[PDB]
DNA sequence: ACCGGAAGGGGTAATACT
DNA sequence: AGTATTACCCCTTCCGGT
């Protein structure tokens, strides 16, 4: 029974949606890369047991979780995430190690969540390695509950190394798979010169970094998009399959096809083929089959019937059937909770930054915890050097109370290391154990002053992350799918 | 004269609000979703879904020219949508479809918006709970809505929701 | 190839697919009252920690649970029984309490399952009461990995205080609910009568249970169909709603349905009305209209025009409109795999055999702990007898093994009352602990004596099944919903 | 033809195989892993209808049997042609459990009441996947479903005989007919 | 022709950009 | 027309007994 307005009402709601879709629905995170979905899904598979050291675990059980305790959404969008971050050919790297009948590039569709199983991948517990050590931010679910991370550790460039696609209101974010062999040198030149600017910087990636390689080999035709996408953050390269020419025993000429560009489908590719061949199109084609066996990958064979020896029905194939197409790079990114657009140089930088504020927070965090360790040891080594008298004190007490005054009061000694004292097991009475506190606390104080160094001095943190860097990249590498040639 | 119409999306809460209403005087209609944009599709288009469709014939009266108030099945239309974004946005679209085609019915008082109490929707609520906050006459609050100025309203939809990306993503950013 | 034949393949299949269907798919068990899937569903919501102290969770999360660990089924047939025992209307007790849109009894489906809760209710908690105690057998589940129980400890009569309904490959069942005061009657006369024979139990047992208490009210009519199915098996009872007549101010006399038989459709009952009234053929109707609202119940309105005195219509409507219905009592049931139909007297008796069971098995488990317990609170009391030596041989030790072969050595002792005192904490060393061991042995030596004098007679068993039993009457219980009538 | 086939490349019937398998995910799966010069997958869904209950004109109109007698290209009854198939060897390939023996039985009367003579010939077939390495075919893979049922080299089949057809008339109706009684009582006697 | 455990599967919308 | 996160929903069969 209020008399509000229209305008007022529909601006609100839209704005708030509109709001709520850029930011937390579909636009990327510069310093992790993942989608709230995305990370959710990781979170609780890695919290809920699910890792590659243990079995395979039903999706239904880590789709179920993520939907009760942290994601409260549907149930199909949760699963068609979890099928995509396992799938060879959409992610360059994949995050999930899946076991069951995943899709195929063609038009199958997965099987249902009661089949199919899950878990994580060696190269997706990188990416939450310490989450435990105060390393990230955690904030309250939407029902208060629990809490849940506001980004992942990410110790890979996951956003550069598997790329991003999204649709929000207004926007959209396309970003393309990079390697990361190559783009562990540009991090490490970033590292080795933070004092250089703007251009130098640039320069020194865009030298460092060729350009994009996707999971499904293919080829890149040109230069000039690549380098457009990365000094301004809007390009378009040009993509191209493999064809193959080969005779028979009788004479008459083929031709192969066994690669084709990024998220091109097969059987869509194989259809629009035959019935531009049954419509007046192309040059000329006899018939059209599809040979792709699964111990063999992708085979589709089309035969010429007497002319143009594979000349010009090449051409017509690349510009009439997308065997040739392009990819609109456009890079954008949140960052600090607001869309922007963003070059290279930028993306490695903001990642720079975030692997330095991790590797501090960690660092700060075990120092803590070590003090703390070391006071209780302290103190405990100083009842030990009295043990006589601790235990006569002890004995000749009416209770635990009178005894935990009397220690204080005695050896100088406040709480919390008097309760640790009267927690003695007598299994650690003997002379080994009477020893090895000793061993202990000179480890402990040499410990502290260890991460005392770490602290004071950046260019120890900086080798800290170019050596743990170099490590996960000398295990986990891989080549240059994507051959890159001239015009 | 004395019935209204309260307009839901899905059978969970169609059906909970339905098992838990005064059936004297109170009418419920669910949906299947998300609304078709009618200010991007034609007309030959809108007119086609199966909601759109279900939508008059509960209303009763015309669309566009041939519209007649003395038609008017119920005298109250509330419409009703859960306190998440996507029930801000769902609502939004269906005060499009009434902007659009049944212009004469809202400026005259005969819209409504409802205000469920702050659960992640009406589908959780059961039959008592959606009594004494949402549905009670003599306890629910409802806001209506008025037109003041028709060309700034005009305008504003046609911003908000039409075909330029440009001009909304302009709008969206500056305010 | 193999010649596998036609009529060997065929009985093979049909056979194996019978007997899974007849033994795990639609029979209950007549010790617990449940099927399969409402022991494993049941089971895993109390493993799961979904208990009526805690709060609502979400079913997906113990659908997920049934169905990736127990129950290797869809999760349709799962979430189905999940919200067909929180049903008033269907249960006569629930066994899950449940939060949300869990369905109605017309026409509307249960809600989706992402927006209801549920837990477990004090009833199903007492069905599964000690059930870690050794009760019950275990078995491993389809992939190995785990145990599960293959039958609930059902404290309290399921099987006959809820009913049973069940389709199979050649046969069906169909057991009424009935009422828990007069069940628990018929017990205690069973358990202070182990000596009576058939007769004489069916007899008594049929004097002290009436009939069937549905949990919809109703009425029934006569006396022999319940009866017939309480002797032979094998019966019909008849059920009939509650109409009231009355007038308005004008002068009109109207029909109120206020009840109506069990397992009727609301939606269903007005839709017969209106078709058999607009064919004509049944009486002289005026109209028919539905006013059940949520604070009022089921209420129907019928109006009769001016005829009839409204005498005549409600025979009609007894004889034509499924307001007076027969239910087809049918008791069958699974004793030791085998399907049997069983009378009443047999369905007490054999309850009555799994009470006493568990409660042996538990009294046998309890002693068996208390004995294992007493060893180390005599090793430790022995040696508190000799507590400084036991110190100094400590003291002048080099290694753990070395202080346990002296204080094996010296204190007589075994390996295990050795540990037990090495890992004695010093905060146990003062008197009031040392007083504190001993009044822990003296009561421990009383625990053990009591347990095995329980299990040297057993009239004491039966005096404990009917304490048990009557304080979980005296804490839940209702009246007859269902009255009896003559003819 | 059916909007399910996945018809296979060679034109000859005498090298072609048909596969009948339950469901859609294992369908997909055996897609991948098949060879697609002799194998065509026959995707159906859920339980078959009962042939030997149901009346001529119900069954008739069951969008599956319709399926797959449009697959098989052979008619029906007394239109039985034997030169007019398609496959030599259709391949009933179900699941390992119970519903997957029930879905298998009513396809094997399915096809003995309406093409005797494809079971008389020795046409039909019956796959056996491997037990343990498996609830289920849609857990299984292209690769491990090619390693062990769809390989020519290594696989098992069992081909279904008819020694005497009037022994089998009576106890397809026996077994699946419109009696209960005589149905209850065969389950007792052979349940010992 | 329902009552209850089981098998299986498709189709409408928003929002951008090439 | 297709990429990818979001909203929501129905329709065949088996197995008896009245
Ligand atoms: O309403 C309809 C109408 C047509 C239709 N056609 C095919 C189809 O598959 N479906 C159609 N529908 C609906 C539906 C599938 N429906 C929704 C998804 C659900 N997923 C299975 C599942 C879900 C969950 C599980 C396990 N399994 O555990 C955790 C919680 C969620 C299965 C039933
Ligand atoms: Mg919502
Ligand atoms: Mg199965």
């Amino acid at each position: 029974i209020e008399p509000v307005d229209i305008e007022q009402e529909m601006q609100r709601s839209y704005i708030d949606y509109a709001m709520s879709v850029i930011v937390g629905r579909a636009l990327p995170e510069v310093r992790d890369g993942l989608k709230p979905v995305h990370r959710r899904v990781l979170y609780a598979m890695f919290d809920s047991g699910f890792r590659p050291d243990r079995s395979h675990a039903k999706s239904a059980r880590s789709v179920a979780e993520t939907m009760g305790n942290y994601h409260p959404h549907g149930d199909a969008s949760i699963y068609d995430s979890l099928v995509r971050m396992a799938q060879p050919w959409s992610l360059r790297y994949p995050l999930v190690d899946g076991q069951g009948n995943f899709g195929s590039p063609g038009n199958d569709p997965p099987a249902a969540m009661r089949y199919t199983e899950a878990r994580l991948t060696p190269l997706a517990m990188e990416m939450l390695r310490e989450i435990d050590e105060e390393t990230v931010d955690f904030i309250p679910n939407y029902d208060g509950r629990v809490q849940e991370p506001t980004v992942l550790p990410s110790r890979f460039p996951n956003l550069l190394a598997n790329g991003s696609g999204g649709i929000a209101v207004g926007m959209a974010t396309n970003i393309p798979p990079h390697n990361l062999r190559e783009l562990a040198d540009a991090v490490f030149w970033a590292l080795e010169n933070h004092d250089a600017d703007e251009e130098e910087t640039l320069a020194a990636v865009m030298g460092r970094v060729k350009g994009p390689d996707f999971p499904t080999a293919g080829l890149i035709v040109g230069s000039q998009g690549t380098a457009d996408a990365y000094k301004t953050g809007r390009g378009s390269i040009r993509m191209r399959g493999v064809v193959e020419v080969e005779e028979d025993s009788r004479g008459r000429t083929s031709l192969v096809i066994t690669e084709l560009p990024y998220q091109v489908n097969h059987d869509n590719f194989i259809t629009s083929i035959a019935e531009q061949v049954r419509d007046g199109k192309l040059a000329g084609i006899s018939n059209i089959e599809d040979q792709s066996s699964d111990r063999v990958g992708l085979r589709i064979v089309i035969e010429i019937k007497r002319d143009a020896v594979a000349k010009v029905v090449i051409n017509n194939l690349y510009k009439h059937t997308q065997l040739q197409t392009s990819f609109g790079a456009n890079m954008l990114a949140i960052v600090d909770g607001v869309p922007r657009t963003l070059r290279l140089d930028q993306l490695i930088r903001y990642y720079v930054d975030h692997q330095l504020d991790v590797i501090v927070r960690r660092t700060t965090y075990r120092l803590r915890k070590a003090n703390e360790r070391a006071h209780i040891l302290r103190g405990l080594v100083k009842a030990l050097d009295a043990l006589d008298e601790v235990i006569a004190l002890i004995r000749a007490s009416e209770t635990v109370d009178i005894a935990r005054a009397g220690l204080i009061e005695l050896l100088d000694i406040d709480e919390i290391q008097a309760q640790a004292i009267l927690d003695m097991q007598l299994r650690r009475l003997a002379a080994l154990e009477r020893q090895r506190i000793i061993d202990d606390l000179a480890k402990i104080e040499a410990e502290i002053a260890d991460l005392e160094d770490i602290l004071a001095k950046p260019e120890r943190q900086r080798g800290i992350v170019r050596d743990e860097l170099a490590e996960i990249v000398d295990r986990h590498g891989d080549d240059r799918r994507t051959r890159i040639i001239a015009i | 004269r004395k019935s209204e119409l309260y307009v839901v999306e899905g059978d969970s809460a169609g059906g909970s609000a339905k098992s838990g209403r005064d059936s004297m005087f109170q009418a419920i209609l669910p949906l299947r979703g998300k609304i078709i944009n009618v200010e991007k599709a034609r007309i030959d288009r809108v007119l086609k879904n199966t909601e759109v469709q279900a939508i008059i014939t509960a209303l009763g009266t015309g669309i566009h020219d041939e519209f007649d108030i003395g038609k008017l099945r119920y005298h109250k239309i509330v419409l009703m949508a859960d306190a998440d974004v996507d029930g801000q946005h769902i609502s939004t679209l269906l005060l499009t479809l009434l902007f659009r085609f049944m212009r004469p019915l809202i400026e005259n008082g005969h819209v409504f918006l409802a205000q469920p109490p702050l659960y992640k929707g009406l589908g959780e609520m059961d039959a008592k709970e959606l009594w004494e906050t949402t549905m009670d006459p003599s306890v629910r609050v409802l806001r209506q809505v008025t037109l003041d100025d028709a060309a700034a309203a005009d305008e504003l939809f046609s911003i908000l929701m039409g075909e330029d990306v440009d001009a909304r993503r302009s709008f969206i950013t500056r305010n």
